């Protein structure tokens, strides 16, 4: 009965994200830690659920509010690892208002797709209406959450990062160890904590539930990292 | 309330005008780079500006002024060693030439800034141009991206304007060591010319001086191996042209500062030298902030 | 053009070279006298002040 | 010959130390060992000021002190507000770099320097609408250092040619010519009285010129580097000095002799500017390492420091009710 001992671990990543709250591509990482913000307050009461259904509204909540926060995570990393690509790939770059644009235009779409399915009735079958008196999911929004979310974004981050190392070397070799470490620890941690709970969603019988959740606490852990490593 | 109201509601628009014109010109001062030119005395660091600027950018009194000059120096010397045009002109043909050998003694003429802006596909480059040993203006310089040294190759025997000082070549070695070591411009970039190439070839072919005279530390009389001889070049002149060039790199590596030299003469060559000065947008990639 | 130079700097040698006769307290008088007009030495009323 | 004749000046010379030498009677730390210490003292940020580019190299408070017009080194006079901080013009340059800036007494004209040797002027309240520059002067070698007003058709500029020079921008040509220095001038100081300008040179040196006669009449030597910035004491009879060392220094017109060498053990940094108060008992200065302190006259106690890169220029107000910093981080700061 340890579970109290480990919440207030976790309410030590709402300190550092908000000590974390300037240039161009310095606005992002505001993006990211305004998610974490969002993650940390909402995501912690309603972990401590286990002794439970708080009431009706509640479940919509924190389905509402979980989503949203994930998916804002991924898409703000995915566009800050386009932002630094871009800055290097092509020198004689050819703005304050595009970047303004870009944020609202990142955030409102993923919250779109996100918080107005899960009000709007997108779920299963005999089992689940015995719930209302679990987060099951049906019509394959599941799959499409997983598509939209966690499985796009890791080809552009993939394709990105190689090409930032293949002009690593490039530009070693002219002159006549770090970079390889650097983007390991900023790359490799990210996919280490991501890619089971995107691996087991898609899985849905031959998952056990109770074991279900450990993985999704697993990548709410991704936001005390995230203000460490940039 | 009446002067209040009014004045204030003028002053705050002309404040908003004022403030959206300097919003929209600070834009164009971060996309243009700047650079610096440097050198010494007859070394050639503005009469590449000449070739350069007629690239992108777009007297005859003043020249012939020069042009007496010359017939001055060769007569002086003699002793120690259109009326006037037509006289000349004899004394031009009747130019022993043994004047010319002494060169030990002592296209355009050698005379504030002078600012060139060529424009191109990529981001307008916006240069400068420069004795006074005291250098104090070189504070406040730390926003130029580059500094184009500039250093004469072809003499390595002749003296400065103060005469019997020391070598005309060192006297610009110790020049760059300076710059090399200094507080304000601590994260510049320099790149090195060796001018007067084909000098260097006329001097060294017909025998008459040795680097190994009048610089006795030439102990490396074999060349680097990994050596690009230029196509032709015979094996003698290589080891006197990468001399020149080992001597500098050898201060610049003692001690955030990449310096890269290269080889200039040929409008076309420096030409091709303007494309490689767009060839060298390295330092913008270069810097690879985010550690990488 | 050395005799230049050593006729200006006899001129210029050629001045009354008064004692000290208490500069410091007629520089210190001054400062003495002063002291309520500098407001830097002894801060403003924050309505006095015209900026805060 | 002239080793002879010299022989004559040394012994003047040495008549001019000793004589110097016999002048000395007390130090001014016993004249000034039962004064009543100012105390600790701190100001705060009254006002911010931001809009430039670039560094910011000189500034001055105008004689309304309410405006006050900063050069920047993108070539950008603006004229500022201090009430408002709200911008009145900004005047575009023909030269990229810039090093001074002066303002009229009487409220009309700027005058800005420049790398260039060309010391133009500006006329702010002609006709309605653009600004146009009116004379141009380049009857000199060098870099520019400083420019001041005597009145409104007189303007006095130190170039880097070793020379100090009087102009007459109607005829736009040199009234006189002063010389006599074996260095660079980089600073000088009119003084309050308008008849008598002293210049620091970089050979550790200053002098005492006159403007109507046009000749030298005292020099002193008392640093041993780069002298850097020079104010006179509202009396008008000694003025400081600050030095590339951090040592500065108040001299004395009338005996000739240092009086005070405010001794910095700590302090390593360099000079960069002083400027008095309105009473004279204190003396600010700024420093090289980002910060600034403010000294005392005569106790010679760290009254106050104020910290907000380097710090490129000082000022006070006619008022005296406020102070302004430049720097190279592209804003000016006020202090109350
Ligand atoms: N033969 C030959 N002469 C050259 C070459 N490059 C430059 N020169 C000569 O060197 C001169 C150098 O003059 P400037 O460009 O004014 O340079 P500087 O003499 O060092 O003087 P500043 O530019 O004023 O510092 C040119 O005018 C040419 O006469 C070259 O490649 N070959
Ligand atoms: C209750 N936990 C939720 C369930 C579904 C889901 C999550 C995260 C990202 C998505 O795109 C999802 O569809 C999980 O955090
Ligand atoms: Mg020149």
């Amino acid at each position: 009965g340890m579970g109290i001992v480990m919440s207030l671990i976790v309410l030590a990543i709402v300190f550092g994200n908000v000590l974390v709250i300037q240039t161009v591509t310095n606005y992002f990482i505001t993006s990211l830690a305004c998610a974490d913000l969002v993650m940390g307050l909402a995501v912690v009461p309603f972990g401590a659920a286990h002794i439970w259904t708080f009431g009706n509204f509640w479940c919509e909540f924190w389905t509402s509010i979980d989503v949203l926060c994930v998916t804002a995570s991924i898409e703000t990393l995915c566009v800050i690892a386009v932002d630094r690509y871009f800055a290097i790939t092509s020198p004689f770059k050819y703005t304050k208002n595009k970047a303004r644009v870009i944020i609202l235009m990142v955030w409102i779409v993923s919250g779109l797709t996100s918080f107005l399915p899960i009000q709007m009735h997108w779920y299963r079958h005999q089992e689940a209406i015995n719930c209302y008196a679990d987060f099951f999911t049906n019509q394959a929004y599941a799959i499409a959450s997983s598509i939209v979310s966690f499985y796009v974004p890791l080809v552009i981050m993939v394709f990105v990062y190689s090409r930032v190392f293949q002009e690593a070397k490039r530009q070693l070799q002219k002159i006549d160890h770090k970079a390889l470490k650097t983007l390991g620890i900023i790359m490799g941690t990210f996919t280490l904590c991501w890619l089971p709970f995107f691996i087991v969603n898609i899985v849905h019988n031959l998952i056990r539930k109770e074991v279900y959740i450990l993985l999704n606490w697993i990548g709410y852990v991704n936001s005390g990292f995230n203000p460490l490593i940039y | 309330t009446e002067d209040q109201r009014n004045e204030e509601k003028a002053q705050r628009e002309a404040n908003k005008k004022i403030e959206k014109q300097l919003q929209k010109d600070k834009q164009v001062y971060r996309a243009t780079h700047r650079l610096l030119l440097l050198g010494a005395g007859e070394s050639g660091k503005s009469t590449i500006v000449k070739q350069m600027r007629i690239l992108h950018v777009n007297k005859v009194q003043d020249i012939k002024n020069n042009l007496k000059e010359a017939i001055e120096t060769i007569v002086a010397a003699m002793s120690n060693l259109p009326e006037f045009y037509e006289h000349a002109k004899a004394l031009w043909e009747d130019e022993v030439r043994a004047c010319y050998e002494r060169s030990n003694e002592y296209r355009c003429r050698v005379l504030g800034i002078f600012e060139t802006k060529f424009q191109v596909d990529k981001v307008n480059f916006h240069m400068f141009d420069v004795r006074d040993e005291r250098r104090k203006w070189i504070q406040c310089f730390n926003d130029v991206t580059a500094i184009i040294f500039v250093v004469a190759s072809s003499s390595y025997n002749m003296v400065i304007r103060e005469d019997n000082q020391t070598n005309r070549l060192q006297e610009a070695l110790n020049l760059f060591k300076s710059i090399w070591n200094n507080r304000w411009l601590r994260t510049i970039s320099v790149i090195l010319f060796l001018n007067k190439q084909d000098l260097l070839a006329e001097k060294v072919l017909a025998g008459k001086s040795k680097i190994e005279d009048y610089f006795p530390e030439f102990a490396r009389y074999t060349t680097p191996e990994d050596a690009t001889p230029e196509p032709g070049e015979d094996p003698r002149v290589t080891r006197a042209k990468y001399f020149i060039r080992d001597e500098f790199l050898r201060i610049s590596t003692a001690s955030r500062h990449y310096c890269y030299p290269h080889f200039t003469c040929d409008t076309e060559n420096i030409r091709r030298v303007f494309n490689d000065c767009r060839d060298i947008i390295q330092r913008m990639h270069l810097r690879q902030y985010e550690l990488l | 053009q050395a005799r230049k130079l050593v006729e200006q700097l006899k001129m210029e040698a050629n001045i009354d070279r008064i004692k000290v006769s208490k500069a410091a307290a007629d520089l210190m008088a001054y400062c003495e006298a002063h002291a309520k007009e500098d407001p830097l030495l002894t801060p403003v009323p924050a309505s006095e002040n015209p900026f805060r | 010959e002239l080793d002879q004749l010299r022989q004559e000046a040394e012994q003047l010379k040495n008549q001019i130390r000793d004589a110097r030498k016999a002048c000395a009677d007390a130090t001014l730390s016993q004249i000034t060992n039962n004064i009543d210490p100012v105390g600790r003292i701190q100001m705060r940020t009254r006002r911010t000021l931001r809009g430039h580019l670039a560094k910011i190299y000189a500034m001055h408070w105008g004689t309304d002190s309410r405006l006050l017009v900063s050069a920047s080194q993108d070539g950008k006079l603006i004229i500022w507000d201090s009430y408002t901080t709200n911008k009145v013009h900004a005047i575009p340059l023909r030269s990229s770099w810039v090093m001074t800036c002066a303002y009229a007494p009487s409220g009309n004209y700027v005058a800005c320097g420049g790398l260039d040797n060309i010391c133009s002027i500006y006329n702010l309240k002609t006709r309605e609408g653009n600004v146009r520059v009116s004379r141009e002067l380049a009857g000199h070698t060098g870099y520019l250092s400083c420019c001041r007003f005597l009145d409104d058709n007189q303007i006095v500029t130190s170039s880097g040619d070793t020379t100090c020079a009087l102009w007459d921008i109607e005829t736009g040509q040199q009234t006189t010519t002063f010389t006599g220095h074996t260095g660079d001038v980089m600073s000088l100081s009119l003084a309050p009285d308008t008849r008598l300008f002293v210049s620091g040179a970089c050979d550790a040196s200053a002098k005492l010129w006159d403007v109507r006669e046009g000749m030298c009449r005292q020099t002193f030597t008392g640093h041993e580097s780069d002298i850097n910035a020079i104010c006179f004491f509202p009396n008008g009879n000694a003025f400081a000095t600050g030095s590339d060392d951090a040592t500065c220094r108040l001299f004395d017109l009338r005996a000739d002799q240092e009086l005070m060498t405010y001794s910095h053990d700590n302090i390593i940094c360099g000079i960069t500017s002083v400027s008095f108060s309105k009473s004279g008992r204190l003396l600010l200065a700024g420093y090289d390492d980002f910060n600034c302190n403010v000294w005392d006259a005569l106790k010679a106690d760290r009254a106050g420091v104020l910290a907000g890169n380097r710090v490129s220029c000082l000022g006070v107000t006619d008022d005296g009710m406020a102070v302004a910093t430049g720097s190279w981080d592209s804003f000016l700061k006020i202090w109350n």
